[PDB]
RNA sequence: CGCCUCCUAAAAGGUAACGGAGGCGCCCAAAGGUCCCCUCAGGCGGGACGGAAAUCCGCCGGAGAGCGCAAGGGUAGAAGG
RNA sequence: GGCGACACACGUGCUACAAUGCCCACUACAAAGCGAUGCCACCCGGCAACGGGGAGCUAAUCGCAAAAAGGUGGGCCCAGUUCGGAUUGGGGUCUGCAACCCGACCCCAUGAAGCCGGAAUCGCUAGUAAUCGCGGAUCAGCCAUGCCGCGGUGAAUACG
């Protein structure tokens, strides 16, 4: 486990490598190679420890990640929940939070279809 | 213990991104590590990282008591 | 959300009843059709009324749900589910 | 693409502007 | 014998203040570290892949201790299992490679550990003995990344000659066990 | 319809009925000889995946486990591993 | 308050599954329209949505304005990826009396399904189809990917 708790892909580009932590989109990625001076082109594989140190200790106190980040996610759901807002009904029948119809789609909320028995008609 | 079948144990040093050094003994001679016990956030202190924030919410709001009297 | 350049919302016809009511010293249950209003630090420990379109629901109010409308607590539509 | 709002090529589709796309 | 950090730590700083916390009167009355036992539960290994000689080398880089297997009590329908089946590895530490493994498990290992914020203190055996569960194997300083098929766990067992979770539970913290509460 | 186990069977043995209940017509090159070593089921507590039950640790636990297959007898001071 | 519901089912569409592609920088070539509590040059503050300033134009003059695909340079190297951009956390902006139900944006983080789609089925005979961007009406704002239009690039095939 590298950095942060997560193993970074050798043989790519470090602003990339490091998008693949939780926490790091590409834009995080430029800003933390520029205030510790780091080619953002280097491969992985061709860092020093000594860049690969100060990169990661860096990142893991420049932000908050992984499992960290994660668990302050979830308590802000479980906040909105227990009070519990219409936001946080939502959550607890896994429905869209943010306006969307349901009358079709929401497939990502939802999930698979769940097919049911329609409307017979007459003969 | 049994000849031939177990791994031999050397002298080892093993090295943290800290800069701390731990005298030991491994079956590798030496080793490098990422965190150790002496500047992991848990151990030193309490080393709050990032998160001073408890958390905060709801009512460091403020901002203000503009809404008139 | 609103521009914070602008004042928190609240209607002030609800406001002024709770303040109000600070003063004298609480409770009271306060009937109000204000869902569009901010909850305000002001309103912990009352119980507000929301009306939902259809029936006041009462509301108690607390800290760790101060950012919201009121109307957030009232929900509109009653469903169960299907079959 | 033109669905990604973080791209050029997605704030022009939206017709809008900000970092990924500048004016 | 040989000298390693975590031994002399028990005898010279741990011993003394535990006769302080409790007052022994005899020398033998204080707690000692008796052996620590790791197993990994595996079975995984039942049918598929029968022979996992894998996990036992790997185990014998982190103890130095090569692992003796363990194979079932009885035959389960329901886990797939035949009486008689290789489904565990298991080996003693006691003495100096007990001390070695345990000093490195507490430098390193738990601090490897994700997410990691201190031990459980209702894990104590009541009779005081201390048992922690790993879910991965590379938390080890002698074990990577590259070395690895699949993730293995283990089951840790430290005895003590403690008779209470209370005397325990005084030593291990005093050794360097970190407890969440 | 022959053979094994229990009861009937009246505390030696034996004892019948189209009396009450089961089992056998195999099996094992180790499941045989000997030497050496080892001790169960179960219960509570502890432990990543892991469950009522896999493997690990501790305490209690004289035999309630096990001994290829019915039943009975025997049996860990072993016939069990 | 609801018309915005949601176990489900259908139509019409949008965005894709990638290298004849994606990205960043640089550099070109349209047309038709719209515009006085309107379009807003340019200056400065903000990573930015925007905000404060602040000229010009009652407009073949001033502005919306940059057209985009393209062209040039470099990066990515076949990966559920620098493909895709849904979903969700957080922080902001603007219109508006007011964005909880139920607005559009911007930014950080998140980065789902999807590897070209069963039976079946649609459009188009040339500046057409495909593909690329632009404008308007409605309108405070806007759920427009809709509609009516405008140009850019530009095929394949018709035996019968
Ligand atoms: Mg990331
Ligand atoms: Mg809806
Ligand atoms: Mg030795
Ligand atoms: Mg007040
Ligand atoms: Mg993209
Ligand atoms: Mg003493
Ligand atoms: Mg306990
Ligand atoms: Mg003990
Ligand atoms: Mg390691
Ligand atoms: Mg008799
Ligand atoms: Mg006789
Ligand atoms: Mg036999
Ligand atoms: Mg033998
Ligand atoms: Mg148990
Ligand atoms: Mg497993
Ligand atoms: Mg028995
Ligand atoms: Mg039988
Ligand atoms: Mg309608
Ligand atoms: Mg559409
Ligand atoms: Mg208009
Ligand atoms: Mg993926
Ligand atoms: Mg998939
Ligand atoms: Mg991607
Ligand atoms: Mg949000
Ligand atoms: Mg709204
Ligand atoms: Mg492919
Ligand atoms: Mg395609
Ligand atoms: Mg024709
Ligand atoms: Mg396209
Ligand atoms: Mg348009
Ligand atoms: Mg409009
Ligand atoms: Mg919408
Ligand atoms: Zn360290």
């Amino acid at each position: 486990a590298r950095i942060a708790g997560v193993e970074i892909p050798r043989n790519k580009r470090v602003d990339v490598a490091l998008t693949y932590i939780y926490g790091i989109g590409k834009a995080r990625a430029k800003e933390a190679l520029e205030k510790t001076g780091i080619n953002p082109a280097t491969r992985v594989k061709d860092l020093t420890e000594a860049e690969v140190v100060r990169l990661r200790e860096y990142v893991e106190n420049t932000w908050k990640l992984e499992g960290e980040l994660r668990a302050e996610v979830a308590a802000n759901i479980k906040r909105l929940m227990d009070i519990g807002c219409y936001r946080g009904l939502r959550h607890r029948r896994g429905l869209p939070v943010r306006g969307q119809r349901t009358r079709t789609n929401a497939r990502t909320r939802k999930g698979p279809r769940k097919t049911v028995a329609g409307k017979k008609k007459a003969p | 213990m049994k000849e031939g079948i177990h791994p031999k144990l050397v002298p080892a040093r093993i090295i943290c991104g800290c800069g701390n050094v731990i005298e030991t003994y491994s079956t590798k001679p030496e080793i490098y590590v990422e965190v150790c016990s002496k500047c992991h956030p848990f151990y030193t202190g309490q080393q709050r990282f990032v998160d001073t924030e408890g958390r905060v919410e709801r009512f460091q709001r403020r901002y203000g008591d503009s809404y008139r009297k | 959300p609103r521009s914070l350049k602008k004042g928190v919302f609240v209607d002030d016809h609800l406001l002024e009843k709770v303040l109000e009511l600070n003063a004298k010293g609480e409770k009271r249950l306060i009937k109000t059709w204000s869902r569009r209003s901010t909850i305000v630090p002001e309103m912990v420990g009352h119980t507000i009324a929301v009306y939902n379109g259809k029936q006041h629901v009462p509301v108690y109010i607390t800290e760790n749900m101060v950012g919201h409308k009121l109307g957030e607590f009232a929900p509109t539509r009653t469903y169960r589910g299907h079959g | 693409g033109k669905g990604d709002r973080r791209t050029r090529r997605g704030k022009i589709w939206r017709g809008t502007y900000g970092k990924y796309r500048p004016r | 014998p040989l000298d390693v950090a975590l031994k002399r730590k028990y005898y010279e700083e741990v011993r003394p203040e535990l006769i302080r916390r409790f007052g022994y009167q005899n020398v033998w009355e204080v707690p000692r570290l008796e052996k620590v036992v790791i197993n990994q539960g595996l079975g995984e290994a039942k049918e598929d892949a029968r022979i996992l000689e894998k996990a036992a080398q790997e185990l014998a880089l982190i103890t130095g201790q090569k692992p003796a297997v363990t194979r079932a009590k009885k035959s389960i329908s329901n886990f797939k299992l035949r009486k008689g089946m290789p489904i565990g590895l298991r080996v003693t530490l006691r003495r100096d490679r007990m001390w070695i493994f345990l000093e490195k498990l507490l430098n390193v290992a738990l601090p490897r550990i994700r997410d990691f914020r201190g031990l459980n203190p209702n894990s104590f055996d009541g009779r005081g003995n201390y048992n922690l569960g790993l879910r991965e194997q590379l938390i080890f300083p002698e074990i990577t990344y590259d070395m690895v098929d699949a993730l293995r766990g283990m089951d840790i067992a430290v005895v003590t000659t403690a008779e209470t979770d209370e005397e325990a539970r005084a030593l291990l913290e005093l050794l360097g066990f970190p407890f969440r509460k």
